[PDB]
């Protein structure tokens, strides 16, 4: 179904490498690569709200 | 209560002692005292303020969002959870109704133990100086001024030099 103008969709996947492994990827097609990773600063909380802050 | 006297045999409370929660009221030739007895009021109010100390300012724990309110998650995960947080709020709405009912059983009787503890003491301070009519008094049988009142009060009576004015009294 039409969402933002488009009918085609990407499925987006994740893994988490652990330090000093490597992860690989083999593709002739059909791929939307990472370019940059990211890693996590430390602990936080998340909530949902709709309220002033 | 369970040591009846705050229902049994003090028929009621004395709106006007606002100076504490037990207190003294005598008659005399004087006239009319009322007074509150310090020790006595001040060992409840200690001991409602560890209730209160112990059910507030608790430090709960830290929780974190597993449900979704914009994006709701996966059925039956969302089930297994919606059914998970219902039986905990059982427990809680169980844990937190018994527990007023116990805490506030135990207060209302603890008063009364108070009640009974002062008016159980002052009665051996006059050991046969007096009798009680049961209503919460003391039939003194002798001369108790203003001074011998407030005797009574800070338990500087000494019962020995009443006696024997008192114990004649008491047989005619
Ligand atoms: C990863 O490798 C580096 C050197 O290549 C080494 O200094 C480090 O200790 C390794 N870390 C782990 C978790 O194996
Ligand atoms: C779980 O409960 C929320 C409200 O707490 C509700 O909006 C949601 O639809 C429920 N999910 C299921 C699968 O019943």
């Amino acid at each position: 179904p039409q969402v933002n103008g488009l009918s085609g969709r990407i499925d987006f996947h994740w893994l988490m490498l652990n330090p000093n492994d490597t992860v690989t990827f083999s593709f002739n097609g059909a791929f939307i690569a990472p370019d940059r990773a990211s890693f996590l600063r430390g602990k936080s909380m998340g909530i949902q709200s709709g309220v002033q802050v | 209560g369970l040591f009846g006297a705050i229902a049994g045999f003090i028929e009621n409370g004395w709106e006007g002692l606002i100076d504490g929660w037990y207190g003294f009221r005598h008659q005399n030739a004087q006239g009319e005292g009322t007074a509150a007895d310090y020790k006595s009021t001040q060992s409840a109010i200690d001991q409602i303020t560890g209730k209160l100390n112990r059910l507030i300012e608790k430090t709960n724990q830290q929780f974190e969002l597993i449900d979704n309110e914009f994006n709701e998650v996966e059925k039956q995960i969302g089930n297994v959870i919606n059914w998970t947080r219902d039986s905990i709020t059982e427990v809680w709405s169980y844990n937190a109704e018994l527990l007023v009912a116990m805490e506030n059983q135990h207060t209302i009787d603890l008063a009364d133990s108070e009640m009974d503890k002062l008016y159980e003491r002052v009665k051996r301070q006059l050991r046969e100086n007096a009798e009680e009519d049961g209503t919460g008094c003391f039939e003194i049988f002798h001369k108790c001024d203003d001074d011998c009142m407030a005797s009574i009060r800070n338990n500087t009576y000494d019962h020995s030099k009443y006696r024997e004015e008192a114990m004649q009294n008491r047989i005619q």
